[PDB]
């Protein structure tokens, strides 16, 4: 009961991105009611493996923060998209090109030209102009948020408690933004 | 006379099936979006029509 606890999974949330509040395991449990010693001791020493694994993969994957589930993530903690440099080849370079226009020569079709020898091409980067904040993808939430094994639980102090793991909390106004 | 048609089809003693896995394939008992990672771990409600 306290010991060997089912841990709580959290629930994702696609829009804003944040954890939409945990819940119990509600959707693995063995029905081990009808059995004896020989497997009710063998179930509980199952649970007390994915009970020490989860602990074993929260240490080596997640990002060690206090508050969990928070409202704000900051942006070195987000995974963001660097591409490369887009390399952009231009065609004709026009320093000389409306030089040959103005010769006469009305150009059409369309080295890389014959009148001109040279072709310069410009590279420019690719990344946006800041990093992004405030919401991790999909991938993020497959990565952190494990499912929280809460031992003897729900055994301190009011504000002691996650809080978080109402899914209706939030994590920076001590209060439910209700029907207002 | 001109006419218009008119098809259905007609099915009977089975129902339809649409499998968990990416493409539709049964590939196992488990499938391949099944023992993802995600789902495993996490909990989604679905909102069907």
């Amino acid at each position: 009961s306290k010991e060997i606890p089912t841990p709580y999974m959290w629930s994702y949330q696609p829009q804003m991105g944040l954890a939409a509040g945990a819940s119990q395991d509600y959707s693995s449990r063995m029905n081990w009611l009808s059995a004896g010693p020989h497997m009710i001791g063998r179930v509980n020493g199952i649970r007390a493996t994915r009970n020490q694994i989860l602990l074993e993969q929260a240490a080596l994957t997640s990002t060690p923060r206090s508050q969990l589930n928070p409202p704000n993530w900051p942006a070195v903690q987000v995974y963001q998209e660097n591409p490369a440099p887009t390399t952009v080849l231009l065609p004709r370079d026009a320093e000389a090109e409306v030089q040959m226009t103005n010769s006469g020569a009305q150009l059409a079709g369309g080295g890389r030209s014959s009148f001109t020898p040279r072709q310069a091409y410009l590279t420019l980067q690719s990344s946006s102009s800041q990093p992004r904040s405030g919401g991790i993808g999909t991938l993020q939430f497959v990565e952190e948020f494990v499912p929280s094994v809460y031992f003897n639980p729900f055994s301190g102090a009011p504000g002691l408690y996650p809080d978080d793991f109402i899914p209706n909390y939030d994590a920076v106004s001590e209060s439910v933004d209700g029907y207002d | 006379v001109p006419s218009l048609t008119q098809k259905k089809f007609l099915c009977d003693r089975t129902m339809w099936r649409i499998p968990f896995s990416s493409n539709f394939m049964s590939m196992g008992a488990l499938t391949d979006l099944g023992q993802n990672m995600l789902y495993a771990n996490s909990a989604h409600a679905l909102d069907m029509t």
